[PDB]
């Protein structure tokens, strides 16, 4: 199951500064170190520092203006994170990855989107998409829904609860006046819709919302 | 107290400052010469231990005369002093023998 | 002997940016790396001792990074007094050897020069001599012109310019132009005057004087 | 307080050969060495050589014509340069640094300004340069000296004996017929002036000579 378990986003205004979790599981050794990496939008992965839970001890990429902290509760197997004083630079995804000692990172978090902006949460506005009535229907039929006006990034859309996999595509949002706007499509047998429900489950953890759509004929 | 454990003792104070010695010494002899790098006292004492201990690492080793000579009195003090705690060890068990023979 | 590269000579950075002074050495050092300041006419003052060492007395914003034969100076959001040259310095080999070095330079946002003429002085024609001086301070860019008209007519003989290097206070410049004759041809003349040409103004900055 | 110290200015006659010194204070320990670094104008670092105090032992930058020797008195902390049979290319800023046997140089001197010109010593000229009559004045005013007709380089100018630093300016000397002239700058709040004196110390080294000039309206 989930060795390490981040949160999906995290909101902070300029200057401000957030604290990112990582709760560990599974074999725990003394040897265990944890470690930091940042990944901006596009660009690759960049290691951020590493800290020892057993000791306490941590070590940064000095390379880079520091502006991380790191520390470890030993009790809850949890490693922590300190960001301050952010800017529009500061904002990308953070994973966290456990090392035993040997090199390299056997098992990575989900990683969690820190977006630096001074906007305000939004949860998105679900809006079904089914065919028109003029609209013929081939071997397959296409259905999707319309997650918009959200923010900050990102939304996880998943069908039937990730029962349905086969055919879907989620577009990449687009920014337009500080609220994200994106779509999802799923394609099925058209002779299986609509008596075998289809539903767009959509998660936001910026706003801790999950809401679902399900998606009828017009 | 016995002979072997004055030695050792006296063997270890003595090592510790030819270790010291030699760190300055080591310095002194190979400032002056291209491509050296025994130049600063807190790695030649560093180098001083090692060779003292040879402990073969080769990160470091003097390229003069005079620092090669620094080296030899190392090394040389460095396996006597712990060659005499071999020995004195070893006065020690062969003593302890005797006496669980009663004799 | 080991070689120090300091390459791009000069860094053009505006005012709170992040700048990077690099450093490779011909062969492999460790950290044995050291980094120098030195502003316009002060001696060298160590900013980071082995690589990355922060020295005590040196702004938090200064830092160092690398290991074998890149080495990297870094400054968090530069300003004024950080104009200068940066050295390296390498002591992992005999002998020590320094970069040759990088000059520091930021692009701050333009200003005119503040001109300002003056007369000899009274002490000075007294000697034998006039000398007419003519300041333009604290503008930028660094190009500029100075021109000398005595009684309504350009002057150019004697007149003798000097400039500062990027000011470490505001990041400006400064030029002083000085203009100067004997006091027979000093006191056979109404009218000094100074023009200062500059890309702040189409029209030349001036400043004159009367001898009486 | 100064842990080096060496005289401002030294002038050579071609052939000639001086005698540099830099006087030590503070923690004095056995392991120091004491290092000499030529600077010549517009150019960058040379290392010239080194000795160690307490053994007398030194060593030279063998890469460049041996011109220097050293020598260091134990009892007055003194470490002395005899350069000798100097040329132009000897002229330059000579500084001398403390190391503590670690590699790096702590503390550096002022450095001594060596000129090697036949020319002869010629104290500076300080003339006052106060606004005309005619000039009107803003929230500021300017207010400076000429320094001038002195031989050979530097001299040190400062504003009301180093109180005076917001808004000076000194500009580089120039050589005209074996003498050098500059001219120093120094701007106050224009209500500030002449109420509140404002002088002007210039100090030349090779002669010898500080003095001063107090700046009244004409
Ligand atoms: C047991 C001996 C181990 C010696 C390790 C030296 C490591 C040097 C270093 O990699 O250290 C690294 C460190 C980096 O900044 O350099 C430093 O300043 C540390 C310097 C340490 C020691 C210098 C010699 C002083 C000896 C005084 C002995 C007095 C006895 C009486
Ligand atoms: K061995
Ligand atoms: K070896
Ligand atoms: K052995």
């Amino acid at each position: 199951q989930v060795q390490l378990q981040q949160p999906g986003a995290e909101l902070v205004k300029p200057g401000a500064s957030v604290k990112l979790s990582c709760k560990a599981s599974g074999y725990t050794f003394t040897s265990d170190w944890i470690h930091w990496v940042k990944q901006r939008p596009g660009h690759g992965l960049e290691w951020i520092g590493e800290i020892i839970p057993s000791y306490g001890r941590a070590n940064y990429n000095e390379k880079i203006q520091k502006k991380a902290t790191l520390t470890a509760d030993k009790s809850s197997s949890t490693a922590f994170m300190q960001l301050s004083s952010l800017t529009s630079e500061d904002s990308a995804v953070y994973y966290c990855a456990r090392e035993r000692g040997d090199g390299y990172f056997a098992v990575w978090g989900a990683g969690t989107t820190v977006t630096v902006s001074s906007a305000k949460t939004t949860p998105p506005s679900v809006y079904p998409l089914a065919p028109g009535s003029a609209a013929q229907t081939n071997s397959m039929v296409t259905l999707g829904c319309l997650v918009k006006g959200y923010f900050p990034e990102p939304v996880t859309v998943t069908w039937n609860s990730g029962s349905l996999s086969s055919g879907v595509h989620t577009f990449p949002a687009v920014l337009q006046s500080d609220l994200y706007t994106l779509s999802s499509s799923v394609t099925v047998p058209s002779s299986s819709w609509p008596s075998e429900t289809v539903t767009c489950n959509v998660a936001h953890p910026a706003s801790s919302t999950k809401v679902d759509k399900k998606i009828v004929p017009r | 107290s016995a002979l072997h454990w004055r030695a050792a003792g006296a063997a270890t104070v003595l090592l510790v400052i030819v270790l010291l010695a030699g760190s300055y010494l080591a310095v002194l002899a190979e400032r002056g010469a291209p491509g050296a790098q025994l130049i600063t006292y807190p790695r030649a004492l560093w180098w001083s231990v090692e060779t003292a201990t040879t402990v073969g690492y080769g990160d470091l080793y003097p390229v003069t005369l005079w620092g090669r000579c620094v080296a030899v009195v190392v090394v040389v003090a460095g396996i006597t002093s712990f060659g005499l705690v071999t020995a004195a060890l070893a006065t020690w068990f062969v003593g302890r023998e005797q006496e669980r023979r009663g004799h | 002997d080991i070689l120090l590269t300091q390459s791009p000579a000069i860094l053009s950075v505006s005012p709170g940016e992040r700048v990077s002074f690099s450093c490779r050495a011909s062969q492999s050092i460790g950290t044995d790396i050291h980094w120098y300041q030195q502003r316009t006419n002060g001696s060298p003052r160590l900013l980071i001792k082995y690589a990355s060492e922060s020295i005590s007395g040196i702004p938090s914003r200064f830092s160092g990074s690398g290991s074998g034969t890149d080495f990297t100076l870094s400054i968090n959001s530069v300003e004024s007094e950080d104009i200068a040259n940066y050295y390296c310095q390498q002591s992992n080999r005999w002998p020590f050897t320094f970069g040759s070095g990088t000059k520091l330079e930021i692009k701050r946002a333009d200003a005119a020069p503040t001109v300002s003429i003056f007369p000899p002085s009274s002490e000075q024609l007294t000697s034998g001599g006039a000398s007419v001086v003519c300041f333009l301070n604290n503008f930028y860019p660094k190009d500029i012109n100075v021109k000398w008209k005595i009684d309504g007519s350009e002057r150019q003989n004697g007149v003798l310019n000097s400039w500062t290097d990027q000011d470490s206070k505001d990041s400006t410049y400064s030029m002083s132009s000085t203009l100067t004759l004997t006091k027979d041809e000093y006191e056979r003349h109404n009218s000094y005057t100074c023009e200062a040409t500059h890309k702040t103004s189409t029209s030349p900055i001036v400043k004159s004087f009367n001898r009486n």
